[PDB]
């Protein structure tokens, strides 16, 4: 397939969507709800790019790159001004309820939400009202729960239920009061519940064993082991 | 709150700390040590503190006989008052619950609404 | 704990006969339990989940998504006053103020005797006869603040 | 108003005492004759094509061609399981047409679902009805029992070998459940989050099977087409939209109600000749043509025919064609605050712009209500209007949420600017730190 | 037969444009103070003669570097686990220059013969109890069950009994029964297992006191303590 991103021609796979095709080419599009192992559901509305009907088109429309296929002869723009403003607006809406928690959060320096906040160029807050609060649950000795940091990207429920076939983690409530977790306090019953600490782009589900003796990612000595 | 921003913002790398936690959930440094034989007194650590805990004070008289005694620990750094910033409290800003401050008690924070609430 | 009665379980199974997936009867199962017991207690979620064959997280998410399935204890009579735009034009606010004055409660809570629970609600579909109120199964239209204590005394 | 079968195909059977019309009275007044014609003398594809060239558009508020939506069901013969769903939700503020249709004429809806299920080869049908229409639910269940007793429902209807089972699914009170994909999800017993299209419900809808979702009024319009013929339906009015629409006018008018009118009837004809004008002491200020989700229009737009195209080019939508009148005594900012409060609390929480930006608009309008507005608030509201438009959110809840906000800013900006009093302040002073006085 | 382990990873002389592979990130902190409690003189950097990696940041961790062993994923602007997107040839696929590790053996050209040794059916003999293995993700592995965070997650030690076998032994759920294996009478509480077949007791393999060598073995004098 042939796509044109910002006037540059690329050869992609027509069976992929535009987000995974453009991320495979090294282009940077912010995203939250899409995962390579989970698929595209179009929740966070963050991966917006401007699609044009043909080469001689100037108007276009904002579409989700994760929901739009990477078909042949597809003209899109990532660095368009309207798309950039919309992505910064999505980060701004996610920043309205987010707690002032980065120093005391175990995802600091390892946070996908921090990365996409910086990448969108959003560093000014014109929101002056209150932020919603949630009480935490006890998820057992491995996963620490902090629901204030959630951005409702639905990755945890999608992985835990649709991928890992777990039953004890879900989504409750409606509007901006959506809550993610167990119906009551107790240990997460899945054998693959620890992948939530990397599935969650925020610091909601965190490693409690690492949180006991915590240090940031830049302070680690890593090795490739088995 | 042992957030390790000052240690990584240091261009010399003369700040070492480890995060401990109280039973009520408050982060603090288990130890905090600064190699003052290495420190260039540039103030990037004070610039990087989001709680204004680390502070460079107007005092220069710091000569030492042995270089081992130029490694100041937490018992030699922690003072009895707020220093140059007399009112800032990070935990009032934060949404994490600690002792004496529950959910919704932070500034610009609403009270937590349960999903089981009868209101639409 | 919680135990599902025979009538509730029989009604739930009869509702499961109406669909090709038993999960489709979760909303009506919660409605059956709420009709019998006034609300849905915490053990009812697990009982309904065990009966239908779906996880309790799904049942709790359904019961918390919809506003008419109550996961907190309510009064004997649920007053639901419409606060939408047409009833805002026709003056629902005087009706709401009369309800506060008579019941001595805010919206979303219950009286001291457990008689009434006052709730704002969406558009009741009766906008040409507004303002509208809905006590448990009876809808009242053409509301005036002078008629609220006359309306509330007939619900024991 | 004189109601004839040729001019009022829907409401000419309505009783004077507002009582429901049961099976014997309905069949006396030419009931189930269209169902008899369709099920005995017509192929399902013939009925689909008949509805398609009748010009029957969807009365749910979008105006899509119902016959074209019927034709998009697959022709594959392995998919012999098909569903017809009646969107009896009606959760839009300002909409009360289906309550009148089902509370007094449930057999019209039963006959319409029977004809449409024969046309769509739909073996099962569900009336997704809201939980607050108790009388409509009772009357629909009684009409279904009466039709099942007389052989209009169940197995082997009219000796044609067509089996159709009709159920009534009573809802649990959410406005998002009226969205047809969220309607399918709530019919499946799940949280009523909508689904992305394509795939549309025709190819894969309820439980992955082919599924057609239609409003009460469309299925009520169907048997008149199947009984009186196509040519009667095309010559009801000389307009691009065929047939009669239930149009009403509500909100502090002399005669608030609902009347069956041909398409192309002007809104001033509804407001004055049918609603009797505004109440005494109240002057007309604005109106919404088709419910809470449509844009406000002024008194200059009252001389406009109520069609999809005419209200579309005027900066609004025809919608459900149940107009609402706002007088001068009602503040515009309070009305938009109420609308946005409803639209924000009825968000399903699936996607970021609606879920996290409608409460921001609610907070801004609350600040503008008590005069606590600050500079940049109306600019923020305009940015939310631009960024919550069609294609930017997952479903069409938020475009309908920001339509009244953008129209009220466009036409009544002097009321919104009157709420901005204090200067902008997001920070507090921290002792020992000099602020960055940006310019 | 282990000739393929040479190609599992490149040797200690492997370089990326002359430099080694960094173990720690470039922004590694506290170099002159993490060991200052012991000695203010900073120690020598540890030497890694075994591998191509180095015990410092003085190395390469570029996502476009021609290697298969990646110690951690970091790209500028991607500090999250989403830097693996930068480290892959396509997202969700393989690594850019191949995944590490090699297969020791290929598929053989010829198969095996049919195993004609069909076992007989399980006959539950009285007085002897066949041990059915129960494996736990938290407790069966030796090193993992030595971890203190597993101790709350480990199940309490048990013996599983069929309802018919428990009724024959006259024991309900929770009571403690003793059984002797190689002269070690160990006492465990009874849990009723409906799915377990009669004539069998279920034991948690890999636990403290219950070796995995006990699986498939028999038991004697099982009785209520
Ligand atoms: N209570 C009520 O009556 C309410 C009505 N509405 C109205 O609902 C409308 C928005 O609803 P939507 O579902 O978003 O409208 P839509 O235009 O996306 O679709 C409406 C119908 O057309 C069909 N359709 C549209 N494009 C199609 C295509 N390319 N292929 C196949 N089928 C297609 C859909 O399947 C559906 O049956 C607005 O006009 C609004 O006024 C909104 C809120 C409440
Ligand atoms: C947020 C939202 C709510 C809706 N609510 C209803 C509703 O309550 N009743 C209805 O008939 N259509 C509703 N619709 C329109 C449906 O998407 C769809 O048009 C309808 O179910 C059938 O279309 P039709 O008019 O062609 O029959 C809603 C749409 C949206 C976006
Ligand atoms: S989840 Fe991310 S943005 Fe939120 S407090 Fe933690 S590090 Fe900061
Ligand atoms: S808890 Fe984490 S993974 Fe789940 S929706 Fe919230 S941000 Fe996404
Ligand atoms: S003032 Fe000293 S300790 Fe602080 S960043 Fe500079 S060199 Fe490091
Ligand atoms: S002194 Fe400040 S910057 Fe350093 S770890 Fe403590 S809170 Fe963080
Ligand atoms: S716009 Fe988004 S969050 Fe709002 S109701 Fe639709 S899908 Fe749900
Ligand atoms: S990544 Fe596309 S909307 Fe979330
Ligand atoms: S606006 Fe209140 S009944 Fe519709």
């Amino acid at each position: 397939a042939t796509i044109h991103v910002d006037g540059k021609e690329y050869e992609v796979n027509g069976a992929d969507n535009l987000l995974e095709a453009c991320l495979s080419l090294g282009l940077d599009i912010p995203y939250f709800c899409w995962h390579p192992a989970l698929g595209s559901v179009g929740a966070c509305r963050q991966c917006a790019v401007k699609q044009y009907q043909n080469a001689e088109d100037t108007r276009g429309r904002l579409v989700m790159s994760c929901m739009t296929p990477a078909s042949d002869g597809t003209f899109i723009s990532i660095d368009d001004e309207e798309a950039k403003q919309f992505r910064e607006s999505v980060v701004e809406w996610l920043m309205t309820n987010h707690p002032h928690d980065c120093p005391v959060c175990e995802e600091g320096g390892n946070c996908h939400l921090q990365d996409m906040t910086v990448m969108t160029g959003h560093s000014f807050r014109r929101y002056r009202f209150t932020k919603r609060t949630h009480r935490n649950q006890d998820l057992g000795p491995f996963i620490s729960h902090e629901m204030n940091r959630c951005i409702a990207c639905y990755r945890c429920v999608r992985y835990y239920k649709d991928y890992a076939d777990g039953t004890d983690l879900g989504v409750y409530g409606a509007h901006d009061n959506v809550y993610f977790g167990r119906p009551e306090d107790g240990t997460l019953e899945s054998e693959f519940s620890g992948n939530l600490v990397e599935i969650c782009p925020t610091g909601v589900f965190t490693d409690k064993t690492h949180s006991e003796r915590y240090n940031r990612k830049w302070d680690m000595q890593f090795a490739p082991s088995i | 709150v042992a957030c390790n921003l000052c240690a990584v913002a240091c261009p010399v790398g003369c700040i070492s700390l480890q995060k401990a936690e109280t039973k009520d959930g408050r982060w603090y440094p288990e130890f905090f040590r600064i190699n003052f034989s290495r420190c260039i007194f540039c103030g990037l650590c004070e610039e990087a503190c989001p709680t204004t805990a680390i502070q460079l004070t107007p005092d220069f008289e710091m000569g030492e006989y042995k270089r081992q005694d130029l490694v100041y620990e937490k018992e030699d750094l922690l003072i009895s008052g707020p220093g140059k910033y007399p009112e800032y409290n990070f935990y009032r800003m934060a949404g994490m619950a600690i002792d004496g401050k529950d959910k919704g008690e932070a500034e610009n924070e609403a009270k937590p609404i349960d999903v089981k609430s009868l209101l639409p | 704990a919680f135990e599902l009665s025979a009538a509730e379980r029989e009604a739930i199974e009869h509702e499961m006969h109406h669909y090709e997936d038993p999960r489709a009867a979760s909303i009506e199962a919660l409605k059956i339990v709420q009709k019998q017991r006034g609300w849905v207690p915490d053990g009812a979620i697990h009982a309904i989940a065990d009966v239908l064959g779906i996880p309790a997280s799904d049942v709790e998410g359904v019961a918390t998504f919809y506003s008419q399935i109550f996961r907190q204890p309510v009064g004997r009579h649920v007053i639901r006053y419409c606060d939408s735009v047409v009833c805002h034009i026709n003056g629902y606010q005087g009706i709401q103020a009369a309800l506060e004055k008579k019941l001595n409660i805010k919206p979303g809570q219950t009286t001291f005797d457990g008689r009434f629970t006052l709730l704002p609600t969406c558009c009741l579909g009766n906008c040409d006869k507004g303002p509208n109120m809905m006590i448990d199964e009876d809808t009242h239209a053409h509301l005036t603040p002078e008629a609220i204590p006359e309306l509330l005394e007939r619900y024991k | 108003i004189i109601r004839t079968p040729e001019t009022h195909p829907l409401t000419w059977r309505l009783r004077d005492d507002k009582q429901p019309v049961w099976l014997d009275e309905y069949r006396s007044k030419n009931g189930y004759e269209g169902a008899r014609k369709a099920l005995t003398g017509l192929s399902p594809d013939e009925i689909v094509n008949q509805v398609k060239d009748a010009g029957l558009k969807g009365r749910g508020g979008a105006g899509f061609s119902t016959g074209l939506k019927w034709s998009l069901m697959p022709k594959d013969e392995s998919m012999n399981i098909r569903y017809l769903l009646c969107n009896a939700d009606e959760m839009e503020p300002g909409t009360y047409k289906d309550r009148l249709l089902m509370e007094q004429l449930p057999h019209l809806l039963v006959e319409g679902m029977l004809i449409s299920a024969f046309a769509l080869k739909a073996y099962r049908g569900y009336i997704f009805l809201r939980g607050e229409y108790i009388e409509a639910a009772v009357n629909l269940r009684r009409a279904i029992a009466e039709a099942t007793e007389a052989g209009l429902l169940g197995k082997n209807i009219m000796g044609t070998g067509f089996d159709f089972e009709l159920f009534v699914h009573t809802g649990a009170g959410r406005y998002i459940c009226g969205e047809e994909t969220a309607l399918i999800n709530s019919l499946e017993g799940r949280r009523a989050n909508p689904r992305s299209k394509p795939p549309f419900p025709a190819t894969s809808g309820a439980w992955g099977k082919p599924t057609c979702v239609n409003n009460v009024e469309t299925l009520c319009n169907v048997p008149a087409i199947l009984a009186n013929g196509v040519e009667w339906y095309q010559n009801i009015s000389k307009s691009k939209d065929a047939g009669t629409k239930l149009m009403g006018f509500s909100g502090r008018v002399k005669n608030p109600g609902l009347w069956e009118l041909p398409f192309g009837t002007t809104a001033r004809e509804i407001l004055e000749d049918y609603a009797g004008g505004m109440r005494d002491g109240l002057k007309f200020k604005a109106w919404q043509p088709g419910g809470a989700g449509t844009d406000f229009l002024t008194e200059a737009h009252l001389d406009l025919p109520m069609e999809f195209e005419s209200i579309g080019k005027a900066g609004s939508r025809l919608g459900t064609a149940l107009a609402m009148a706002v007088d001068h005594e009602i503040n515009m900012v309070s009305l938009v605050r109420n609308l946005e409060e409803f639209f924000a609390r009825e968000s399903c929480g699936w996607c970021t712009p609606c879920r996290d930006g409608l409460p921001w608009s609610v907070k801004i309008l609350r600040a503008l209500e008590r005069g606590e507005g600050q500079p940049g608030d109306i600019e923020t509201l305009e940015q939310l209007c631009r960024f919550l438009g069609p294609g930017k959110t997952f479903c069409a809840h938020a475009p309908g949420a920001v339509e009244p906000l953008q129209s009220a800013i466009k036409y009544f900006r002097e009321e919104f600017e009157a709420g901005i009093k204090q200067p902008f302040s997001n920070t507090h002073l921290i002792n020992g730190i000099q602020p960055n006085l940006l310019k | 037969e282990l000739a393929g382990i040479k190609d599992a990873a490149p040797d200690a002389t492997f370089r990326i444009r002359g430099q080694k592979l960094a173990r720690e990130p470039h922004r590694y902190s506290g170099r002159t103070a993490m060991r200052a409690n012991i000695s203010v003189h900073e120690p020598r950097q540890p030497q890694d003669i075994d591998t191509m990696f180095t015990f410092s940041m003085e190395g390469n961790n570029q996502p476009t570097a021609h290697r298969s062993q990646v110690p951690f994923a970091w790209a500028p602007g991607w500090n999250s686990p989403q830097a693996w997107n930068k480290f892959q040839d396509e997202v969700g696929g393989k690594l850019r220059f191949g995944d590490p590790g090699v297969r020791l053996f290929e598929t053989s050209e010829n198969g095996l013969d049919y195993f004609t040794s069909v076992p007989a059916r399980f006959q539950p003999q009285d007085g002897k109890w066949r041990i059915a293995p129960y494996y736990h993700l938290f407790g069966s592995d030796e090193l993992s069950q030595r971890a203190p965070v597993f101790q709350s997650r480990m199940p309490q030690p048990y013996i599983k009994l069929n309802p018919a076998d428990a009724a024959k032994l006259g024991v309900n759920a929770g009571t403690r029964v003793s059984f002797s294996y190689d002269g070690n009478t160990v006492t465990l509480p009874v849990e009723i297992a409906e799915g377990l077949t009669a004539g069998q007791v279920g034991l948690p393999m890999g636990m403290s006191g219950i070796a995995p060598v006990l699986a498939g073995a028999h038991l004697e004098d099982l009785k209520e303590a």
